């Protein structure tokens, strides 16, 4: 008779139908990712669209159940699943052109390419012609171009389109009882209604902007000790008190340094720690792999893979009559199948990304046994960061010893160790203030903090001041860069990623000091330590049916995001850090730039 | 031979009564279940007995626990329950090979909803349509109005838990 009672049937009625829809998607999917053919594309978009039109059709009847009628919250979680409203609360003419804006800004940064002026006929996207200058290019006018010449040609275009989408955006989210679009985005870390798990959404600053203050030093350190490395490379272009000009980072937008290592290697001469030589030497190949990595869950206290992922999962490249899609996936297709697509190859790359992915099927396992809405991750962050620890464990020498890819005759000096440590910094803590600003700016565009003749102004503002970086041509607002991203103009949340990585770090403290782990927590592993996997497990089994707040608990100890588990990871490199810029400015000034001499 | 080679199982909705009374069988070791409740199975084949029954279908490998006495969930209180002081014997085994096919095989059927809860060795095979609300249905799917009977979705690629057994329950009559 009652409301939830009538909810409760109407999931009942849900999980059993979506379980079996959802596996005919998954398995139609499967087969055109495996075999891409005429064939198996239509009917992976069959598949797709009945399982979306059963989806879109649950939606509307979960809605005639009002949640403000239910007080049991792992039914009022599924149902709030269900019943979001999107864009169906916007006008019928408004809906219409959101979505021909969606689609248009999707397809500019997809289809659309620049000409060189050079040669007229060959003409580039940014996948792959202008990126593998960004990612391989030494000269600083080459870079210049390809930089200026996407964000002029491309960028100019999404401008108009981008500010239609904040408009319209922000009126989905006003009439959702949201603030603005970037407090619509933060909802994805709301937690309601549970006693000292309570998270609001504007915490999420207070939170991200503090944790990020306790970073500021160690970004600086190796900011300074770049800028100087790159003054080598770059040697008339670059001030020793200045940003860091966009187009000299590595990439497209300076999102990842990590092809800078090339030139930023501290000791250049020493080794990689690459066991890709002795693999092959042994005669691996990726059944062994996937074998170790599955051995290396069953000594925490993790179960073995089921003999459906050994039956059905790609493991190799099915020849050359078939093609594939390698792009590493670990599939949970539901009623209990599991698998992981991947073209293996005998190298150490694989070999950790193997127990990066099989980490995700650990994932997908361990809360199977969930309601369907409920099987995610306890938040957008958690998947990933739990993929992420198995590949730390497992890249340490310790480990390599320890399965005989290593002889124990090694030698740990200081300097590979640090080598190691200035790559991953690049990668890692690199990111973290380019990720922070750019969500910054739109949280201040959604919040008309920040009007729409300041765009690309405050843009620059904030990319001088909180990044270092600085353009190397002036851009008034005819100009749209931060839409020049993927994430951005194919309308995409960006803190995820910003999360991700302190959530990775906070888990691999505490397992290694659940593991009892000695020395530095960089040469950790936590295998044969089943207090760790026990620990591990008690998050990962919740899913998503308790607040994030309690699944990080339960593993950390404490109710919070927090960063100084990253920091300790890299406090040996903050030190060498601290130590070579004796010798050279640390911070920058957000006055110089290249263009105005 | 014919009551567990049979090529095909009832639903465990309509599971199927039939008669057995007309050792080698729990030697077998091919049974992934062989769980009894009266008396042990090398005895029983010199006890004394009248009427044995044998009620045999088909269903999920995470469902197999429910095939036992004081068991709850949706076979167990919608589609065969076993009495507490249940004297019989309870088998089962994989039926992957046979009971799922690459399409998918939906013939295998169970019911989701009822207003009650089985009595011990009822059956219920009435299609009639189950009303969640105040409304009554009057015959008609819809908002709050369920067919009472759903399919099972079998493929040789699913799941341990998600594969059909074939289960066979023995009941004894058990004279004194
Ligand atoms: C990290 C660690 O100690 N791993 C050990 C390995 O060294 C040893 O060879 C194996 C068998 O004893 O058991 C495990
Ligand atoms: C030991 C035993 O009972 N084996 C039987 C076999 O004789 C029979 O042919 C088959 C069904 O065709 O089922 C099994
Ligand atoms: C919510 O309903 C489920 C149904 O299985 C039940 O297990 C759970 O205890 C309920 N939560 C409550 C009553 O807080
Ligand atoms: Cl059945
Ligand atoms: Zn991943």
């Amino acid at each position: 008779s009652t409301i939830e009672e009538q909810a409760k049937t109407f999931l009942d009625k849900f999980n059993h139908e979506a379980e079996d829809l959802f596996y005919q998607s998954s398995l139609a999917s499967w087969n055109y990712n495996t075999n891409i053919t005429e064939e198996n594309v239509q009917n992976m978009n069959n598949a797709g669209d009945k399982w979306s039109a059963f989806l879109k059709e649950q939606s509307t009847l979960a809605q005639m159940y009002p949640l403000q009628e239910i007080q049991n919250l792992t039914v009022k979680l599924q149902l709030q699943a269900l019943q979001q409203n999107g864009s169906s609360v916007l006008s019928e003419d408004k809906s219409k052109r959101l979505n021909t804006i969606l689609n248009t800004m999707s397809t500019i940064y997809s289809t659309g390419k620049v000409c060189n002026p050079d040669n007229p006929q060959e003409c580039l996207l940014l996948e792959p012609g202008l990126n593998e200058i960004m990612a391989n290019s030494l000269d600083y006018n080459e870079r210049l171009w390809a930089w200026e010449s996407w964000r002029s040609e491309v960028g100019k275009q999404l401008r108009p389109l981008y500010e239609e989408y904040v408009v319209l955006k922000n009126e989905m989210a006003r009439a959702n009882h949201y603030e603005d679009y970037g407090d619509y985005w933060r909802g994805d870390y709301e937690v309601n209604g549970v006693d000292g798990y309570d998270y609001s959404r504007g915490q999420l600053i207070e939170d991200v902007e503090h944790t990020f203050e306790e970073i500021k030093p160690l970004y600086e350190h190796l900011h300074a000790y770049v800028r100087a490395k790159l003054m080598n490379a770059y040697p008339s272009y670059i001030s020793p008190i200045g940003c860091l000009p966009a187009h000299l980072l590595g990439d497209m937008w300076g999102r990842f340094w990590t092809n800078l290592y090339s030139l930023t290697v501290p000791f250049g001469q020493k080794p990689n720690i690459d066991v890709t030589d002795a693999m092959v030497d042994q005669a691996w190949d990726a059944q062994r792999i996937f074998k170790e990595a599955e051995k290396f869950f069953v000594s925490v206290g993790l179960p073995n893979m089921t003999q459906g992922f050994w039956e059905n999962s790609m493991l190799t490249d099915p020849g050359n009559v078939q093609k594939a899609v390698c792009h590493p996936t670990a599939w949970d297709l539901g009623k209990g199948d599991f698998r992981i697509l991947m073209c293996t190859k005998v190298t150490m790359d694989d070999f950790l990304t193997a127990h990066h992915e099989m980490g995700h099927i650990q994932y997908d396992m361990a809360y199977a046994a969930q309601p369907f809405l409920l099987r995610n991750g306890a938040n957008e962050g958690f998947h990933e960061a739990v993929g992420e620890i198995m590949s730390l464990s497992a890249a340490t020498p310790k480990h390599l010893k320890s399965i005989g890819l290593l002889s124990p005759d090694f030698q740990e000096d200081n300097e590979t160790e640090i080598n190691f440590l200035l790559k991953q910094a690049l990668t890692i803590v690199g990111t973290l203030p380019f990720t922070y600003m750019l969500e910054k700016w739109r949280w201040m565009v959604f919040k008309g903090e920040i009007p729409k003749d300041q765009w690309m102004k405050k843009w620059w503002e904030m990319k001088r001041e909180i990044v270092g970086v600085v353009e190397p041509v002036p851009h008034d607002e005819t100009y749209c860069d931060p839409a020049s991203l993927f994430h951005v103009s194919n309308d995409y949340s960006f803190i995820r990623y910003y999360t991700r990585t302190l959530y990775q770090f906070q888990f691999q403290e505490a397992l290694c000091q659940a593991a009892k782990h000695e020395g530095p927590l960089h040469k950790c592993d936590i295998s044969n330590s089943t207090e760790a996997g026990q620990k591990l497990f008690n998050m990962l089994r919740l899913g998503k049916s308790e607040p994030w707040t309690l699944a990080l608990e339960n593993v950390v100890g404490a109710k919070n995001m927090n960063v100084r588990p990253l920091l300790n990871y890299f406090e040996p490199l903050f030190t060498w850090l601290k130590d070579q810029n004796k010798n050279s400015f640390v911070g920058w000034s957000t006055d110089w730039s290249p263009y105005a001499d | 031979g014919e009551v567990f080679n049979a090529t095909r199982f009832a639903s465990v909705y309509a599971w199927n009564r039939k008669r057995i009374s007309n050792s080698v069988l729990y030697n077998s070791a091919s049974f992934s279940t062989f769980k009894c409740y009266g008396v042990s199975p090398t005895k029983l084949n010199d006890l004394c007995f009248t009427n044995v029954y044998a009620d045999s279908f088909v269903i999920r490998g995470d469902e197999v626990r429910q095939i036992a006495p004081g068991q709850t969930g949706k076979i167990a209180d919608y589609n065969y329950k076993l009495p507490d002081d249940f004297t019989g014997c309870v088998i089962a085994w994989n039926s992957n090979n046979l009971d799922s096919k690459v399409g998918g095989n939906y013939n295998y059927l169970y019911r989701l909803f009822r207003k009650s809860n089985l009595k011990p060795f009822e059956r219920d095979i009435s299609t009639e349509i189950y009303q969640a609300g105040s409304t009554p249905c009057n015959g008609v799917e819809g908002f709050n109005c369920y067919f009472p009977l759903q399919s099972y979705g079998f493929y040789p690629t699913n799941g341990v838990g998600y594969q059909p057994y074939r289960v066979v329950v023995l009941s004894f009559e058990l004279l004194h």
